């Protein structure tokens, strides 16, 4: 009989493995600050790693990896990708991006400017985006102005100004990718990802109305007026999407975008692989990460960010939990054709 | 050659002590009866294991050590055990009864009554001494003599030896050989009235040492007796080079300039490597680059924790046996581009290497292989606090129930040292966070 | 050399302890003539915390038998092992306590404390460095009960800085001699409340049901019941009696057991407990879960119905001590619900070779479980039942007792349950 | 990666390499907290020993 406990009630995604790890009657939840627990669904914020893996008798698991934050930091990311031999800075699916400080408070003010100038000279489109409450803007004066207005941290990252748009509609969107990685470090990509689309046409020559250059959930359906028009709520799964490829594009998903996701997610969860490992740990971790990218007009895939707590499609919640449940906690506690894709190392 | 006399408080002190002169006596060839034949100057000398033993006139080479007990169970070992002779009876002392694992007992009640009876004993030994470096006190945070007594006698030792220096050897607290549920509470009330008085203390979490023997040395159930061979070969390698000629660690005060950037941040997390069982009966030597490779590995180090999230403020390689320095950059240059080594910015990214070039020294009959180089790494990382926030997490939930406090201050201490003593950890907690977090 | 003192005062508690002599006698090898046959010398080891050694290499046991009528003492001294307690160590009365708290602790016992105090004093100036005194006795009657308690209040006003612990048989209707059973028990507990700080609880209607139930006895008699609370008496003095820091101190157990100082009532237990399939080899596995089914338990408290403040466990014999850290981490890990996490690692395992007389391994169990209130509410219910309509007071008013006296007592043992139920919220 | 400080003895030697440069109570005092501790446990048994004699 294991036993775990939550300390996150607001994640959908383990309230959800919270309600089938109850479901097989093998497992027990405890309060929230017992600490005799074989799985611990912790925070966000604070998670207290010092803590684990010091019960006598109890094997102890954890659904984050300490360090992960590297990559799922605006501004980590950034520096992580830069400073990485493994990745450096010459990486060619990353957009050039600086790191950049409010002036009320290293910063790569200056270094941006120098790369600006550079296109601003050389007739190239210089449409950048600022993010940390987002600015889009082909006048460095007005990105850098709206940082200094703000007090926390942001990054000025080029604006891909040639985004792949659907049809019909002529709209934007990014694709999300859930990977799930074990105590074992085991790449395992979802076979089903999700793209949030536009509902309104792209338009380049309006950076003011972020209605139709941003993808978002959240902005789609409270500030556009095409929600639920194409797809429902702006969601597109692979299966629509690979064949809308093969009609417009004679080509498919995998070819064209699947392999370059894979060998994006590859890359960054290898590279921090040294650093959050808990292979020879007293403590064990696994996690469940976002992978957001943009594709271009020439079937380029743009890693965007990597989100550390992520949510899922409503219509995926099910497979992906127990897929959760299958390789991440019954592989440690067993019990009385897999959905992912092995990248692993 | 400046001496120093070390203390053994309470029964982990004082076990731990035996284990480490046992190690002491083979390393520098001197019998249980005191002889030492490769001494050749009879009755005196200054070398460099004068340090640590005097010498009579007829040759017999005593330790400048002093054991204290509130019980005399464990002292009584000693007394009648294989290095009885060692000793002079004035050099062991014991009470009637102990102190019950309650610290303000020790410290207050049973301590105001013994300690003017330590000092002059101490004394004693600092007589005997052209030029004292300071002190070296072995004990646990659990127990309540090793708690409450040693943070009262290292006050008194501040008095009476303002200009010297006070390392600490100090047994953390681990449930899985532990019976006393109110460790938390005297690890904590120690190391408040302590930590003003310690210029350098080594933390040895039992639960380290207990995974180290089950995993390496495959012992199912270890013993007391298991962990303190073991932990008396890092103190070994640690006071090594006070006791052989050298010019690294040369004496007290390099522990402090070596490895405590800041005063409050004086707890080096120690690791060592490697731990051969002798039962095994096929063993591959391991190398240096190995070795030292282990040293950044969490299975090895005295407190499990994990400095791959921490920074470093000071980073010493101690090594013994065949080693030579070129062998000892190939290998830092190759961990530095494998491992996650974090310095603070206020710091030089480099590490201090010692080489002495006698192999560690094993017990006969002993768990532990002789093997052919062996390493222990000092370095000073944030990484350990850890070990504060797992204690003082423990420490709350009790707290917070006044569970136990009855009876300390049914001892006569106040209730307020307890929050007095929290508070302080606390900030011991914040300094960790601001000096390695960003 | 840290001697303890033992105390054994009434019928049951002269009875028991005759009983306890007898069982831990056999285990250090010494014989009824109080000369010692063992063949090991861990028998020897702390043979002086419970034993003098007399001229002839004799051991006479730190015994002081008090009662107020000579029956049952002559009854020790004509026992087994009668011989082997010091003559000069009885101490009794003829009048006797007719089963009345007030004869045995202000009027028939006062008469008899201070020559009894002489005998406690005489042994403690012998005691290169006393521990505490342990007392057996029953709350039931009127000497152990009466009596037994005006010893604790004296010896604490003579030792106010050494470790008082009983053994207290707690009365019930289904084993009882008189209907005053819970006057006297309520009446002492208010004692015990104040003035110990350990004191096993011992349920007669636990040990009958055990020896009913579980030994299958058709009809257990005291003497079957006794066989348990030897048995019993013998475990938890395991940690004091042989070589071993777990709970080797009786201020340590009382530091590792008391987190408050009211709350200083256990639950003993053991295992095996077996009906005569009796050679059967019991597993360590065996062992733990036996050990904490309240059926092995003699407080009557199903600790279900309450939370573990601290456990103690013992192990005796030749085991895995690797398999009994196991189980023991299987059992915490499998019913958490039932321990406060508000102190950490609560559960202490202690372990022994020597096993208890023709057992390969055994295992006692000492849990302070806020459960213990149902006891103290079963007495309450009891006693209230009676006092409401005065019942019965007149045996108590006519030794100069007031009915205030009662009230106050009452209140106290209740207030100590409302304590047992805030913690185990 | 330097090395510096080099030292060499018959029994071994040490040295230093560097990879990146960087960027109480009085004796009386004492006194008083024991005896006030002390003082303050004879006031506890003052007060039992008072509670007794009642
Ligand atoms: N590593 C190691 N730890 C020990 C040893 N002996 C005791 N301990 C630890 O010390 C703690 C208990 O403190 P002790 O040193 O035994 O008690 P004390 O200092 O003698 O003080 P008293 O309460 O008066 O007995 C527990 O956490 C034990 O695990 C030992 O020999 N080696
Ligand atoms: N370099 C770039 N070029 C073009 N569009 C970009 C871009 N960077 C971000 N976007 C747009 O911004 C949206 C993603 O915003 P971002 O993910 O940074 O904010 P966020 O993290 O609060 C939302 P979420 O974490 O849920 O994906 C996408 O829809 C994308 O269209
Ligand atoms: N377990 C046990 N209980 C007893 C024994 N004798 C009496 N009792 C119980 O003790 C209570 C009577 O007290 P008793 O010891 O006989 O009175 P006293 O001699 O005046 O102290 C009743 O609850 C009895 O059930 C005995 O030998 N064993
Ligand atoms: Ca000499
Ligand atoms: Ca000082
Ligand atoms: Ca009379
Ligand atoms: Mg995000
Ligand atoms: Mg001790
Ligand atoms: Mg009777």
């Amino acid at each position: 009989m294991y036993t775990f406990v939550v300390r996150d009630e607001n994640s959908s995604v383990y309230a959800e493995v919270s309600r089938l790890l109850l479901a097989t009657g093998q497992w027990k939840r405890l309060r929230k600050d017992n600490p005799r627990f074989n799985l611990m669904l912790g925070e966000r914020n604070r998670l207290p790693f010092g803590r684990l893996g010091h019960e006598p008798g109890l094997v102890q698991l954890v659904n984050y990896y300490r360090g992960a934050d590297k990559l799922c930091r605006k501004a980590s990311l950034v520096k992580l990708i830069k400073t990485s031999p493994e990745l450096s800075e010459s990486c060619t699916w990353f957009p050039e991006s600086y790191v950049i400080y409010p002036t009320n408070l290293t910063d790569e003010r200056e270094v941006f400017l120098a790369a600006y100038n550079r296109r601003r000279e050389g007739r190239e489109g210089n449409v950048w985006i600022a993010k940390s409450g987002i600015l889009i803007s082909s006048e460095a004066s007005e990105l850098l102005d709206f940082i200094d207005e703000q007090g926390q941290v942001h990054v000025i990252q080029k604006y891909l100004e040639k985004p792949l748009l659907l049809e019909p509609g002529h709209r934007k969107f990014d694709i999300r990718s859930w990977v799930l990685v074990d105590h074992l470090y085991n790449i395992y990509l979802y076979r089903e990802g999700v793209l949030r689309t536009s509902s309104e046409p792209y338009n380049s020559a309006n950076f003011q109305d972020k209605t139709c250059h941003l993808t978002n959930h959240c902005i789609q359906k409270e500030y556009s007026k095409n929600y639920g028009r194409y797809e429902e709520g702006n969601e597109m799964f692979f299966e629509e999407f690979n064949q809308y490829l093969m009609d417009a594009l004679n080509t498919t998903l995998e070819n064209s975008i699947l392999l370059q996701i894979k060998h994006i997610i590859r890359s960054c969860l290898m590279c921090i692989e040294p650093a959050i490992s808990t292979k020879h740990l007293h403590y064990q971790s696994f996690q469940l990460f976002g992978f957001d990218f943009m594709v271009d007009e020439e079937l380029k895939v743009w890693l965007i960010e990597v989100n550390g707590a992520p949510a899922c499609a409503q219509k995926l919640y099910a497979e992906l939990c127990q897929g959760i449940v299958d390789v991440a906690i019954s592989s440690v506690f067993p019990l009385a054709t897999s959905i992912f894709i092995k990248l692993h190392h | 050659m400046r001496e120093c006399i070390s203390i053994h408080v309470g029964q982990a002190g004082v076990q731990i002590g035996n284990a480490c002169w046992e190690l002491y006596c083979l390393e520098h060839g001197i019998q249980p009866d005191g002889q030492m034949p490769s001494d050749k100057t009879i009755g005196g000398g200054d070398d460099s294991f004068n340090t640590f033993f005097s010498e009579t006139g007829a040759g017999k080479h005593v330790p400048r050590a002093v054991f204290v007990d509130l019980e005399p169970t464990v002292i009584d070992e000693v007394r009648t055990g294989t290095y009885r002779q060692l000793f002079h009876p004035e050099q062991l002392i014991t009470g009637k009864e102990d102190a019950a694992n309650n610290y303000a007992r020790g410290h207050y009640t049973i301590g105001k009554e013994i300690i003017d009876l330590v000092l002059d004993r101490i004394r004693k030994l600092a007589d005997q001494c052209t030029g004292l470096q300071g002190f070296l006190v072995f004990h646990s945070f659990g127990g309540g003599t090793g708690s409450g007594f040693t943070s009262l006698l290292m006050e008194r030792l501040s008095v009476d030896y303002g200009k010297k220096s006070k390392l600490e050897f100090s047994i953390y607290p681990a449930p899985q050989v532990s019976t006393a549920v109110v460790e938390p509470y005297n690890s904590i009330l120690t190391t408040h009235t302590t930590l003003e008085h310690s210029d350098c203390a080594f933390m040895v979490d039992n639960e380290a040492i207990y995974d180290i023997c089950r995993r390496n040395l495959d012992i199912e159930r270890p013993t007391y007796t298991n962990l303190n061979r073991l932990i008396s070969q890092i103190v070994s390698s640690i006071t090594a080079s006070l006791r052989f000629d050298g010019a690294l660690n040369v004496d007290l005060t390099e522990f402090q300039t070596n490895l405590v950037p800041y005063p409050r941040i004086h707890f080096p997390l120690a690791t060592y490597a490697p731990v051969i069982s002798a039962e095994k009966a096929y063993h591959e030597q391991l190398s240096v680059a190995e070795i030292t490779n282990a040293c950044f590995e969490p299975a090895n180090q005295m407190v499990k924790c994990d400095p791959r999230h921490g920074k470093y403020m000071a980073c010493c390689l101690l090594y013994r046996g065949d080693v030579v320095p070129k062998d000892v950059n190939a290998a830092i240059a190759t961990i530095k581009t494998k491992r996650s080594i974090q310095f603070v910015d206020w710091c030089p990214t480099g590490f201090k290497v010692g080489i002495n070039y006698q192999p560690p020294t094993v017990v006969p009959g002993g768990d532990l292989a002789k093997v052919q180089r062996a390493v222990c790494m000092l370095s000073n990382t944030t990484a350990i606090a850890e070990a504060w926030a797992r204690l003082d997490h423990k420490f709350d939930l009790m707290y917070a129930k006044r569970a136990f406090v009855h009876w300390y201050v049914g001892e006569g201490m106040e209730e307020g040292e307890f929050s007095e003593a929290r508070e302080d950890m606390a900030a011991l907690e914040k300094d960790y966070e601001e000096v390695g977090v960003d | 050399m840290r001697e303890i003192v033992h105390i054994q005062a009434g019928q049951c508690g002269n009875q028991i302890g005759a009983k306890f002599w007898e069982v831990i006698s056999d285990e250090h090898g010494i014989d009824p003539t109080g000369s010692y046959h063992g063949d090991s010398d861990l028998q020897l080891e702390r043979i002086n915390v419970y034993y003098n050694e007399a001229t002839g290499n004799k051991y006479v046991p730190r015994a002081i038998l008090v009662d107020l009528e000579p029956g049952t003492m002559d009854s020790v001294r004509s026992g087994p092992f009668g011989q082997i307690f010091r003559p000069d160590n009885f101490v009794f009365g003829q009048s006797g306590a007719g089963n009345n708290w007030a004869k045995g602790h202000y009027t028939e016992g006062a008469e008899l404390v201070d020559s009894v105090l002489d005998v406690v004093r005489k042994e403690s100036e012998s005691c290169d460095c006393l521990q505490g005194f342990q007392l057996t006795h029953s709350l039931g009657g009127g000497t152990g009960s009466g009596m037994g308690t005006l010893l604790i209040s004296k010896i604490r006003e003579e030792y106010p800085d050494r470790i008082m612990n009983t053994f207290s048989v707690m009365p019930s209707p289904k084993v009882s001699d008189t209907v005053v059973e819970p006057y006297n028990a309520t009446l002492s507990v208010h004692q015990l409340v104040e003035n110990t700080d350990e004191t096993y609880c011992i349920d007669n209607e636990a040990l009958y049901d055990i020896c009913f139930r579980t030994l299958k006895l058709t009809t257990p008699t005291y003497g079957d019941l006794n066989h348990l609370v030897s048995a019993t008496m013998s475990g938890v003095t395991t940690c004091l009696r042989f070589p071993g820091q777990l709970n080797a101190d009786l201020r340590k157990l009382a530091v590792n057991m008391v987190p408050f100082p009211r709350l200083h009532f256990f639950m003993p237990g053991f295992a095996p407990l077996t009906s005569r399939q009796q050679y059967r080899a019991l597993t360590v596995p065996e062992l733990t879960q036996q050990m904490f089914d309240s059926k092995n338990m003699m407080a009557a408290c199903d600790p279900r119905h309450g939370r573990y403040l601290t456990v103690a466990a013992i192990f005796r014999g030749r085991m895995s001590m690797k398999e009994v850290d196991e189980q023991m981490l299987n059992v915490q890990n499998k019913n958490s619900s039932y321990f406060v996490e508000w102190i950490p690692n609560n559960v202490k395992t202690a372990v022994c070779d020597i096993p208890p007389r023709g057992l390969k391994m055994s295992a006692t169990f000492i849990g302070n479980s806020t459960a213990i209130q149902e006891l103290f509410k079963r007495i309450s219910e009891q006693f209230t039942a009676m006092f409401r309509r005065k019942a019965f007071l007149h045996w108590y008013t006519g030794e100069g007792m007031d009915e205030m006296e009662f009230t106050e007592a009452e209140s106290n043992m209740n207030d100590l349950v409302s304590e047992y139920q805030q913690y185990q919220d | 990666m330097e090395v510096i400080e080099l030292n060499k003895c018959t029994s071994g030697q040490s040295f230093e390499v560097i990879l990146k440069p960087p960027s109480d109570p009085s004796l009386e005092e004492i006194q008083k907290k024991l005896e006030a501790a002390e003082e303050r446990r004879k006031y506890q048994e003052a007060e039992l020993l008072k509670h007794l004699a009642e």
